[PDB]
C-alpha cells in the first residue's frame, strides 16, 4: 500500500516534470488528490498544508535520489541530460515558489523534512560527485535553502543548521533581497527597479555583433551580461523576466515590429549557460508556439501593402528578411534538440490551416532538397509558372557568378520562401558540377559564395547545412582525389570560414552552424582539414550542447581506450538489446535492475523496439514467468487479488506514456466508448488496444474465434479503461 | 500486428513446409495435396520434425522463416530454416547420404551456430521414441535474428510469358512468350550454391558451398562500417528488404532505421572471381517520410514493401510502397517512389499517389507474376499489377476494347473468378495466396488441418461467357509449366465450376473441356493437325504427362464416361511406351560390350555382368503380360460393337484407332520387338544355357499369343492410310482433336464411323 503510493507518485512526479505542466495551478490539486484516486475506497483526511509540503519535500528528494542513482548502470556515454537540467531547474527554482505562495512559513517543517532523508542519497551524491572529480562541491540541498532565504522565509541562522559541523556560512555575505542588481560600466551594482523598461531600453541599444565575440563578461550592455551571469537569478524574479518576453513578443507580432522580434530570437536561439531550457520550463511551448507559427504563417498578407519606393525599404527588407529568418531557426532548434513536434500543434489548435502550412511541410523536408525548382507546390498541375521558374534560376546564376552584383529588382519581385529553395538548388548544382570536374575554377566561386552570406540572402543557409552530411557521407565512401577534395573544403571554408562579415551577419552565420554541427563533425573525422573542425568545435563551445559526449568536443589528444558514441542511445554486443530487455522483463515483472523510473533510457527504448514488439514480447512473456516462479512479495500462492495489483504497476506505466494533459483525458474515454482524438496519439497503446477489440467482435459475429479468446482480450481492455476513468489525469 | 508473411512456403515441387507453433514436440510440419477418390482432394498427413541447434550429436527454439529454394530456376529442394536463436539450418530433401529417396524424407546438409559439416538423415517426431526436448521459447529479438532472406539463383536462362490478347481477326486468343535473362546477382556453377540474410543488428552473412568440397565457409560483415563498435551495434532495422537491380552484382539494401528516422538506402557488390568472393559495401541515399497527406490528413508508416523489379519493365527502377493509413478513415495511401540516378543539364521522384478504402492488413509480391497482394481487413483481396496498378478482377469492365490487341488477359482472375468471404485475419494465424491466384491457404487456430478456398463466380447461369472462361483457364497453365510449378491449385478451381455446369446441363459442360485444352495448343504452338514430323515429339514430350492428366481429374464425375478413359489409355501406353524403347536402347549398347570385353573370362567383374544380362530380360515379362492384356480389350469391343452399333457407352473404341500418334507408336513397339527377337535369335545366349529361359519365353509368349502379331500389325497401317486420304477429301482440323481427345467422330463424319 504504502509501496504502490510511492511508485505511483515517484512515476506520476516524473511524468509531470517531463510534460511541462509544473507552470499549471493545478499541481497542488492533483498531487493532493493523488492519495484519493489511488485508493478506491474513501480516504477522507484533512492532510494540512505543511503535510503536503513535506510530501513533496521528501518526494522530490527522493525521486532525484533514484534519478541521480540509476545513471551508473546506464552506458556511459548513453548521455540524455534534459531531464537532469529539468529536475535541477524544478527542484531549484518552482518548490521555493511553492513554498512562499503555499507555506505557512514555519522553519520547524523544513527541519523536519530535511532531517527525515535517509544517508544513502547523500552517500551516493557524495560518490558520483568524487568519482566525476577538497574542492567546493556543493548539493542541491545547498540551493534550496539559499533561495529560502532570498524570500524571507527563513533567518540566516537556519543555514548553519544543515552546515557541515566544521564549516559555517557568513551571514552578510548571502544574499538577502529578492531585488535585481547588474554590474554597470563603473563596476557599481546597479539596482533594476523595472524589468519590462530594462529589457526594452538595451534591447533598443543590443548590438548584434555582440552575441558571440564578447567572450568577456565585461559587456556594457546589462542584458548581456545576465545570460552568461543566468544561474544565480532570484528566485521569484525570474517568473517575472520570463513573463516579460512573452508579453512583449506578442506586442511586437500585433505591431509588425520587424526590429526587435529578429533581436529577441538570437538571445534565445543560443542557450547561454540554459537559457533556453529555463523558458520551457515556465511558458508552456504550446502558447509559445502557436503565436510563434502564427508569424510565419500570416506574414503573407503583409507583402501585399508594402511598395518598395522608399530609401527606407533596403533598411525594412532586411529588417524583414532577418525577422523572418531568425524565427524559422528557433523552431528547428526546438524540433530537433527539445523534442517538440511541429504537427502535433497544428491539430489542437483549429485556426490553423494544416494544407496551406509552409512551416509544416518545410520542416519534415528539411534535410532533403527538391531536383526540380519549383515557384508554389500547391499548382504543379499548371505550366504557366514553370516556364519563369527556369527563368529564375537562370537569372540569378548569371547575376551572381558572372554579373558579381545583386540587383534589387531581383529581390523585389521574389519572395522568403522561394530563396529558402532557390540557395540549396544553386549551391547544390555548383558543388556537385566541382565533384565531377564540370566547374574548374574555383577562384571565382570563392567569391561567388560570399554573396550567400549578405542579410536579405541569409535564410538561404538553413537547408544548406543538412544536406551537406548525406552529401559528404557519400564522399565519405566515394573515392575523390585529394585535389578535387582539397577543392571541396576550399568552396566550404568560405562559407564556414567568411573573411569579413556583415554587423547583421555575423551571429547568424554562427547560429546555423550549431544546428546541424554534431553529425558534420563525425563524418569529418572519418578523413585545411583541420580548420573545419576547429571551426566547428569552436561554435560547438560557444554554449553547452545537450545529450552529447564532452570527450567527442574535445578529442584532439584524449585518448581513453573507448570508441565515441555521437547518438543518445547506444548498444554494444558485451551488453546487447537482450541484456537489457532481458533486465527490463526482470523489471517489468519482479521490478528488478535499476533503468526505471528513467524515461530517458525507456521511452528512446520504446520506439527503437516499437510499441508493438514492445508489448507483445513482455505481455505473453509474463504467463510463463508466472505459472513457474509466483507473484513477488508473497510467501502463499493463494488468491488472486496478489497478482491484480502487481498488474496495475504495469498498466498505470503503459497510462501515462499515452495521456499528456488534463483535458486529454475526459476524450479518450468516449474514443473508447464507441476522428480528431486518435489523430494525435497514432503510436498510442490505446489506438492499438481499441483498434483489435472492434476487429475480434466482427469475428464474433461470424465465429471463427472461441468464447474463451475473447473474453480474455476484453479483460485487458476494460482494465485500461477502469484505471483510467477512475483515475483524473 | 503483422501477419506471418514468411510462416509458409510453397514449395515448387507441391511440397507445403509451415511454421509450427502448437506441438510441444515439434516445430516444422510437411504436407501435400493428395487425391481422394478422384473427384475430391484432401492434405496428406502431416509429417512433424523438431529442429534444434544441437542436432549435430537439450532445447529447441521456435521458427522465424520458411524458405524454399524455389527462386528463378533453382531446383526447389534444399530448405534453409532460420530459427529465432538465428541458427540458419539447411535441410535437404530427396536425397539420401546412400541412395535416393523420394521427396517426404528430409537430410540435413550442415548446421550453424562457426560452421561444421555434419550429415544425418532426419527422422519424424512421430516414429521417433520420447525424447528430452523441451519448447523452450526464445522471446529476444537478438543481434544475429534474421530479417530477410534471400537466395541466390545460377547463371541458367528462365523462359516465361507475359500475358495474351484476343485477335479479333482470327477470333482466337494469342500469347507471345519473352525469355528473362538473369537480372541482379547469379552465382557461378563451380559454387554449389550461395544465400544471403540480414540480421536485425546490420550483421550480414553469406554462405556458400564449393562444388569440389563438402567443407562451408561463411563471410560476414556489417552495414555501419564506422570505426566506433559503439554505432556498429546500433542499427536496429524495422524493416530490411533486398531487392536486386541490374546493376551487376548489387543489391540495394533498403533499410528503415528508426534511430535516424529515415528511409536509409545501401548497395551491395560481390566480386564471383578458387578464391572466396569479396564482398563490399557503399552507402548511397537516405530520405524522411511525409508527415501529412493534401487536404491535411496525417499519416503513420505500416509497411515499407519494395517489389523485386526486373529490366524488362518500362522503368526499371524498384516501387518503394511506403504504405500510409489516415487515423480514423477507412481509406489508406500507398505513396510509390523509385530511385534514379542525379543527372546534370541519386534522387528519389515521386510519380502518383493511390487510395484504396480498406486498411491493409498483409503484402505480399507474387513470384514470376508480378503481382502485389493487398490482404484488406474484410477478407477481400485486391491484387494490383505491377505494370498499371489496374485492379485485375475488374480489368476487363474498364478496358479500352478498341484497338489492334483486345481482351488482354493475364491470369484467371482477369475474369471475375473472386474469392469468398474468407475468414477475418484476427482468426488466422497466417494467410497466402495461391500461386496462380485461384485460392488461398488459410491457417486457422482452432483447425489441426489447413483450410483451403476457391474462387467462385457469380454469373453460372450465362452461357456467352464460356468461350472467354475457357480462354483464361487456358492460359494460368501456360504460365505454370514455364515456371516448373505443379499449379494443383488451379486444377481445383477448374472442377468447381465444371461441376456447376453439369448440375444445370450436362451436355454444355462437354463442350467447355473441349474448348478449353484447345486453346493449350494454340498458347504453346503444337498443333494436333501437324504433318507426322511433329508428331514424334507430342508423345516425348512432357506436357502430355499434366495435360492429359487436367481431364483425368476436369472429367471424374462423369461416371461410364471415354474422356478419362481416352487419356489414361494414352498416358498408360506412354508407361509401356518407356518399358520397351526405354530398355530396347540400353539392350542395344549391351550387344557391342560383350565382342569388347571377351578377353578376359576369369575376371570377376564380367561374372556380375554376365548375370545381369540375363535377368535384365526377365522383368520384362511380367510388362508384356499386360501388354497382350492390353491389345485383346480392343479386339474384343470390335465383336460387340457389330451388333448394336448405337451403344453410346462403348464409344472408347472408336478414339483409340482414331489416335494418329498411337498407331505409329504400337508400330514402333513392334518394330522394336522384331528387331530385339532378331538379334536374341542373332545372337543368343551360349555360355549357361540355363540363362536362356528368359530370351526363350519372349519367343514363347509372342507365339502363343491368341491373336497373331503381324495380322494386328496391318490392322493398324490400313487404318493410317485410309485416315490421311480423308483428310484430303475435305480439309478439317477438329477431326485432329475429335480421334485423340473427343474419342468420337462428328455427326457430319457419320459415313467414317460405319467403316471402322
Amino acid at each position: 500500500d504504502m509501496k504502490l503510493l510511492r511508485y505511483y507518485k515517484n512515476i506520476w512526479l516524473n511524468n509531470k516534470i517531463i510534460n511541462w505542466e509544473i507552470s499549471n495551478p493545478d499541481f497542488l490539486s492533483k498531487y493532493s488528490a493523488i492519495t484519493s484516486s489511488i485508493f478506491q475506497e474513501s480516504f477522507n483526511s484533512v492532510q494540512n498544508l505543511d503535510q503536503l509540503l513535506t510530501d513533496l519535500i521528501e518526494t522530490s528528494f527522493t525521486c532525484f535520489a533514484q534519478f541521480v542513482s540509476n545513471k551508473q548502470y546506464h552506458q556511459a556515454n548513453s548521455n540524455l541530460t534534459l531531464l537532469e537540467r529539468k529536475w535541477v531547474i524544478f527542484i531549484t527554482k518552482h518548490l521555493p515558489l511553492l513554498i512562499l505562495e503555499n507555506s505557512s512559513r514555519s522553519p520547524r517543517v523544513v527541519t523536519n523534512a530535511l532531517d527525515n532523508i535517509d544517508e544513502k542519497v547523500v552517500k551516493a551524491i557524495r560518490i558520483y560527485f568524487t568519482e566525476k572529480d577538497p574542492s567546493t562541491s556543493l548539493d542541491i540541498r545547498h540551493d534550496f535553502i539559499k533561495g529560502l532565504i532570498m524570500l524571507n522565509l527563513q533567518p540566516a541562522s537556519v543555514i548553519n543548521n544543515y552546515l557541515r559541523e566544521d564549516q559555517m556560512i557568513d551571514t552578510s555575505i548571502l544574499p538577502t533581497r529578492d531585488d535585481l542588481f547588474v554590474r554597470n560600466l563603473q563596476g557599481i551594482q546597479e539596482v533594476v527597479h523595472n524589468t519590462n523598461s530594462f529589457i526594452i531600453s538595451s534591447l533598443d541599444t543590443l548590438e548584434l555583433e555582440s552575441i558571440t565575440e564578447s567572450i568577456t563578461h565585461d559587456s556594457s550592455n546589462g542584458l548581456f551580461q545576465v545570460l552568461h551571469n543566468f544561474e544565480s537569478v532570484a528566485p521569484t524574479k525570474q517568473r517575472e523576466i520570463v513573463k516579460a518576453f512573452l508579453s512583449i513578443f506578442e506586442d511586437a507580432i500585433k505591431e509588425l515590429n520587424y526590429n526587435r522580434i529578429a533581436k529577441i530570437c538570437a538571445l534565445l536561439f543560443f542557450n547561454f549557460s540554459h537559457s533556453l531550457t529555463t523558458i520551457l520550463s515556465f511558458s508552456s511551448p504550446a502558447a509559445l508556439m502557436k503565436t510563434l507559427i502564427k508569424f510565419v504563417d500570416l506574414s503573407r498578407n503583409g507583402r501585399n501593402g508594402s511598395n518598395g519606393n522608399d530609401e527606407s525599404s533596403e533598411y525594412e527588407t532586411i529588417n524583414i528578411s532577418l525577422s523572418f529568418s531568425w524565427a524559422i531557426l528557433l523552431i528547428i532548434n526546438l524540433t530537433q534538440t527539445y523534442g517538440i513536434s511541429v504537427v502535433d500543434v497544428a491539430l489542437k489548435y483549429p485556426e490553423l490551416s494544416i494544407k496551406n502550412s509552409f512551416i509544416i511541410n518545410f520542416i519534415s523536408n528539411l534535410p532533403n532538397v527538391s531536383d526540380k525548382y519549383y515557384l508554389e507546390e500547391s499548382n504543379v498541375n499548371d505550366s504557366d509558372m514553370l516556364t519563369k521558374s527556369h527563368n529564375t534560376v537562370q537569372s540569378w546564376l548569371c547575376d551572381l557568378f558572372v554579373n558579381g552584383s545583386i540587383t534589387d529588382q531581383l529581390i523585389q519581385n521574389i519572395e522568403t520562401r522561394q530563396l529558402a529553395n532557390l540557395i540549396p538548388f544553386i549551391v547544390k548544382q555548383v558543388l556537385l558540377s566541382v565533384e565531377i570536374g564540370v566547374l574548374t575554377d574555383i577562384s571565382s566561386l570563392i567569391g561567388g559564395f560570399e554573396y550567400f552570406l549578405q542579410p536579405l540572402l541569409l535564410v538561404g543557409l538553413i537547408k544548406t547545412f543538412y544536406w551537406l552530411e548525406q552529401f559528404l557521407s557519400c564522399v565519405k565512401n566515394d573515392t575523390i582525389s585529394e585535389d578535387i577534395l582539397q577543392g571541396i573544403f576550399n568552396l566550404l571554408n568560405t562559407l564556414f570560414n567568411p573573411v569579413t562579415l556583415n554587423e547583421d551577419s555575423k551571429a547568424f552565420h554562427t547560429a546555423v552552424l550549431r544546428l546541424n554541427a554534431i553529425p558534420l563533425l563525425k563524418v569529418l573525422r572519418k578523413f585545411n582539414l583541420e580548420p573545419l573542425i576547429a571551426k566547428l568545435v569552436a561554435v560547438l563551445n560557444v554554449s553547452p550542447v545537450y545529450d552529447v559526449d564532452p570527450r567527442i568536443i574535445n578529442s584532439e589528444n584524449d585518448y581513453s581506450r573507448k570508441q565515441l558514441g555521437y547518438g543518445k542511445f547506444l548498444i554494444l554486443n558485451e551488453n546487447p538489446i537482450n541484456k537489457i530487455m532481458t533486465n527490463q522483463i526482470n523489471s517489468f515483472w519482479s521490478l528488478h535492475s535499476s533503468t526505471y523510473y528513467n524515461l530517458d533510457y525507456l521511452f528512446e527504448l520504446i520506439e527503437l523496439v516499437t510499441p508493438k514488439s514492445f508489448l507483445f514480447d513482455v505481455l505473453k512473456t509474463l504467463e510463463y514467468k508466472l505459472a513457474t516462479y509466483g507473484v513477488p512479495g508473497s510467501e502463499n500462492k493463494r488468491g488472486s487479488l496478489d497478482s491484480e495489483h502487481v498488474f496495475d504497476y504495469f498498466f498505470y506505466f503503459l497510462v501515462l506514456y499515452d495521456v499528456k494533459t488534463a483535458e486529454e483525458a475526459s476524450q479518450l474515454i468516449e474514443y473508447m466508448e464507441n476522428n480528431k482524438i486518435s489523430i494525435l496519439k497514432r503510436h498510442s497503446f490505446a489506438v492499438l488496444l481499441h483498434e483489435r477489440k472492434l476487429l475480434n467482435d466482427l469475428a464474433l459475429e461470424n465465429g471463427e474465434i472461441t468464447k474463451t479468446e475473447n473474453e480474455k482480450f476484453i479483460s485487458y481492455h476494460d482494465k485500461y479503461l477502469c484505471m483510467l476513468k477512475t483515475c483524473v489525469f | 500486428m503483422m501477419l506471418g508473411e514468411h510462416l509458409m512456403s510453397w514449395s515448387k515441387t507441391g511440397i507445403i513446409a509451415y511454421s509450427d507453433s502448437q506441438s510441444s514436440n515439434a516445430n516444422i510440419c510437411l504436407t501435400f495435396l493428395e487425391s481422394i477418390n478422384g473427384i475430391n482432394w484432401r492434405f496428406h498427413t502431416p509429417q512433424k520434425y523438431v529442429l534444434h541447434p544441437q542436432l549435430h550429436e537439450q532445447f529447441f527454439y521456435n521458427i522465424s522463416s520458411i524458405h524454399w529454394n524455389n527462386w528463378f530456376s533453382l531446383p526447389g529442394d534444399m530448405l534453409a530454416v532460420c530459427d529465432e536463436l538465428g541458427n540458419m539450418t539447411m535441410l535437404i530433401t530427396g536425397q539420401r547420404p546412400d541412395r535416393a529417396t523420394t521427396y517426404e524424407k528430409l537430410t540435413m546438409v550442415f548446421q550453424d551456430n562457426k560452421i561444421y559439416n555434419h550429415v544425418m538423415p532426419l527422422k519424424p517426431v512421430d516414429k521417433l521414441k520420447p525424447m528430452n526436448i523441451e519448447r523452450k521459447q526464445t522471446r529476444k529479438e537478438y543481434n544475429t535474428s534474421i530479417l530477410e532472406f534471400r537466395w541466390l539463383t545460377s547463371s541458367k536462362s528462365v523462359i516465361v510469358s507475359q500475358f495474351c490478347a484476343f485477335d479479333s481477326s482470327s477470333n482466337t486468343y494469342r500469347s507471345r512468350a519473352q525469355q528473362v535473362p538473369p537480372y541482379g546477382v547469379y552465382h557461378p556453377p563451380f559454387i554449389k550454391y550461395a544465400c544471403l540474410a540480414i540480421r536485425k543488428n546490420g550483421q550480414i552473412d553469406f554462405w556458400y558451398q564449393f562444388s569440389n568440397s563438402k567443407d562451408h565457409k561463411k563471410i560476414t560483415l556489417q552495414l555501419l562500417d564506422t570505426s566506433n563498435q559503439r554505432f556498429k551495434d546500433l542499427q536496429w532495422l524495422e524493416f530490411a528488404r533486398i531487392t536486386p537491380m541490374n546493376d551487376d552484382q548489387c543489391m540495394l539494401i533498403t533499410t528503415y532505421s528508426k534511430l535516424s528516422k529515415n528511409i536509409s538506402f545501401y548497395k551491395l557488390h560481390v566480386n564471383w572471381n578458387l578464391n572466396d568472393p569479396s564482398l563490399k559495401i557503399q552507402f548511397i541515399l537516405s530520405t524522411t517520410l511525409d508527415p501529412t497527406d493534401d487536404e491535411g490528413h496525417v499519416l503513420k508508416l505500416e509497411n515499407l514493401h519494395v517489389v523485386s523489379k526486373s529490366s524488362i519493365e518500362k522503368d526499371p527502377s524498384p516501387e518503394i510502397l511506403v504504405l500510409y493509413n489516415v487515423c480514423d478513415t477507412s481509406k489508406s495511401l500507398v505513396k510509390r517512389y523509385r530511385l534514379a540516378p542525379t543527372q546534370l543539364s541519386y534522387n528519389l521522384r515521386r510519380h502518383s499517389d493511390i487510395v484504396l478504402d480498406k486498411k491493409v492488413t498483409l503484402i505480399t509480391s507474387e513470384m514470376f507474376d508480378a503481382f502485389v497482394s493487398f490482404y484488406f481487413e474484410d477478407g477481400t483481396i485486391e491484387s494490383y499489377n505491377q505494370n498499371d496498378w489496374k485492379l485485375e478482377t475488374e480489368r476487363l469492365i474498364s478496358q479500352s476494347q478498341l484497338g489492334k490487341f483486345k481482351n488482354i488477359i493475364a491470369s484467371p482472375l482477369s475474369a471475375g473468378f473472386n474469392y469468398g468471404k474468407l475468414p477475418l485475419p484476427p482468426s488466422v494465424e497466417w494467410m497466402k495466396v495461391s500461386p496462380s491466384m485461384c485460392g488461398v491457404i488459410v491457417k486457422q487456430y482452432n483447425k489441426k488441418w489447413p483450410q483451403f478456398y476457391a474462387a467462385v463466380q457469380k454469373n453460372y447461369a450465362d452461357p456467352e461467357k464460356d468461350s472467354i472462361n475457357a480462354t483464361a483457364l487456358a492460359f494460368g497453365y501456360v504460365k505454370s509449366l514455364h515456371k516448373q510449378i505443379s499449379a494443383e491449385d488451379l486444377t481445383i478451381a477448374a472442377k468447381t465450376h465444371i461441376l456447376r455446369i453439369s448440375f444445370l446441363d450436362r451436355k454444355r459442360a462437354k463442350e467447355f473441356i473441349t474448348t478449353l485444352l484447345k486453346s493449350l495448343y494454340s498458347f504453346f504452338n503444337i498443333s494436333p493437325d501437324a504433318p507426322k514430323e511433329i508428331m514424334d515429339k507430342i508423345i516425348t514430350s512432357r506436357p502430355l504427362q499434366k495435360i492429359m492428366l487436367l481431364q483425368l481429374e476436369l472429367g471424374s464425375c462423369f461416371s461410364q464416361e471415354n474422356i478419362e478413359e481416352m487419356a489414361r489409355v494414352i498416358l498408360y501406353l506412354k508407361n509401356v511406351l518407356f518399358a520397351f524403347n526405354g530398355v530396347a536402347r540400353n539392350f542395344h549398347f549391351a550387344i557391342e560390350q560383350i565382342s569388347n570385353n571377351s578377353n578376359q573370362q576369369q575376371n570377376p567383374k564380367l561374372f556380375q555382368t554376365i548375370f545381369s544380362k540375363q535377368d535384365l530380360i526377365h522383368s520384362l515379362i511380367p510388362v508384356a503380360k499386360w501388354f497382350v492384356k492390353f491389345i485383346t480389350y480392343l479386339t474384343q469391343e470390335i465383336l460387340i460393337l457389330i451388333n448394336d452399333p448405337t451403344n453410346k457407352e462403348y464409344t472408347l473404341v472408336h478414339g483409340i484407332f482414331g489416335a494418329k500418334m498411337s498407331r505409329t507408336l504400337i508400330l514402333s513397339i513392334l518394330n522394336e520387338i522384331k528387331k530385339v527377337t532378331q538379334i536374341v535369335a542373332k545372337f543368343p545366349e551360349t555360355s549357361y544355357p540355363i540363362l536362356n529361359e528368359s530370351s526363350t519365353f519372349l519367343k514363347l509368349v509372342l507365339s502363343e499369343s491368341p491373336v497373331d502379331f503381324e495380322k494386328f500389325e496391318t490392322f493398324l497401317v490400313d487404318v493410317n492410310n485410309k485416315f490421311i486420304a480423308l483428310c484430303e477429301q475435305q480439309p478439317s482440323q477438329e477431326r485432329e482433336f475429335s480421334l485423340l481427345v473427343k474419342a468420337e467422330i462428328p455427326p457430319e463424319y457419320a459415313k467414317v464411323g460405319d467403316f471402322l
